[PDB]
């Protein structure tokens, strides 16, 4: 009642969305260095037991469809689910290659009443993206 | 360094 | 009986609400690089909140190059139990 | 040699972003009463994250309209926090 | 110690409770019966953890801002941390004074390291009992 | 139960 059951048949899926190159209409710069992030995450989460799948340069529509497909996959024998988003963003929003999508449009795909095989299981999202225009000058 |  | 539909989510952001997040073109992003460093050293030992607190620590002590700036990661937890990546 | 201006904050919300939060007119809010219950039993022993996770769990197992509530806490802490007696 | 806050200072610190129950009719906000039980339980709980507890009842938005700003200019050198509890109506990112809304960030930002040197490196905890919108969580069968 |  106090710790998640983490001894299922498999740890579960780690899904990495790695957006580096953006359409010209977005005006967003190329995210040089993000391929090193994706590769580090792959080795790291694989050593923790996860199966790992990387997607690169997805449109906003492709991000929603990919995560929707994952929310319909067979998680019953898994401990948990991990999603990593690497992109540009603003508060509450992340960039596809062609434009923005709300983070809640992605996370809501995995809520209890929509993804039954993950009910009661940890759903972890790691989000590398800006959340606004404010600068922290420190102390 | 760059920003996202 | 029932559990909330939003139960058992954890969102770990690279930065605090409203703020920039930094990415180095040769090393990768400050947040992901520290996240992997901590996971690689302690991922099979510590509870997830403890891991993410150390990530907060490491990034906060990392400074940019818009020069001389800092970053504070922020994680939001709707988890209901302790989470270990048991080997 | 600085630390972020936003460092070492922790905001513990009664409910998830976008949602209602419930208050019982006889006994008080679901979140505060669970917070006090957990702090009274465990507060001199557990780290703050363990405390707040138990509060999350306690509130998640309640009802009534028959609705549910999920608290959410956001941490920019850099170390473990114990309320050492 | 590198991994744990120093929690053995001479004082634990302040626990500041803003308990807003009665609202100006121009706000259209209902009386928040039950909140006095919250404030009473909180004072007992946090007194037992070593805090100096201060309860403020029915503060306007200006009073909430000025109350916290004064506290942010006090000498916290000997305190372990600072705790603030807000009991009110709210919406995403906002809570009600008795006379109207105020941004939560306007209250938390008073305590940032660049403005409150004697809390630098120390925990600043805010507990917020308020709505964050009007979505309903119907749950799921387990 | 009321909402806040």
């Amino acid at each position: 009642d106090n710790s998640y059951k983490m001894n299922h048949k498999r740890r579960g899926l780690c899904l990495i969305i790695n957006n580096k190159n953006f359409d010209r209409k977005t005006g967003m710069k190329t995210r040089n260095g993000t391929d090193k992030d994706a590769e580090n995450l792959e080795k790291t989460f694989k050593s923790l037991g996860f199966e790992v799948k990387v997607y690169n340069d997805l449109t906003a529509e492709e991000m929603q469809e990919t995560l929707q497909e994952v929310s319909k996959e067979d998680h019953s024998d898994s401990d948990c689910f991990v999603c990593v988003l690497l992109s540009h963003g603003e508060e509450g929003l992340v960039y596809g290659t062609d434009g923005k999508i709300e983070i809640q449009e992605l996370t809501s795909l995995f809520k209890g009443d929509k993804c039954q095989s993950l009910v009661g299981k940890p759903k972890l999202f790691f989000i590398q993206a800006c959340r606004g225009d404010e600068l922290d000058s420190g102390v | 360094d760059e920003v996202d | 009986h029932k559990i909330p539909a939003e139960a058992d989510f954890l969102i770990a952001y690279s930065t605090a609400p409203g703020y920039y997040s930094y990415r180095n073109t040769s090393n990768g992003s400050w947040f992901i690089q520290s996240l992997c460093e901590v996971l690689n050293k302690y991922g099979s030992e510590l509870e997830i909140m403890e891991i993410l607190t150390r990530v907060n620590h490491k990034v906060s002590l990392r400074e940019s190059s818009f020069n001389g700036k800092k970053q504070m990661p922020c994680f939001a937890s709707m988890l209901t139990k302790k989470l270990y990546f048991s080997p």
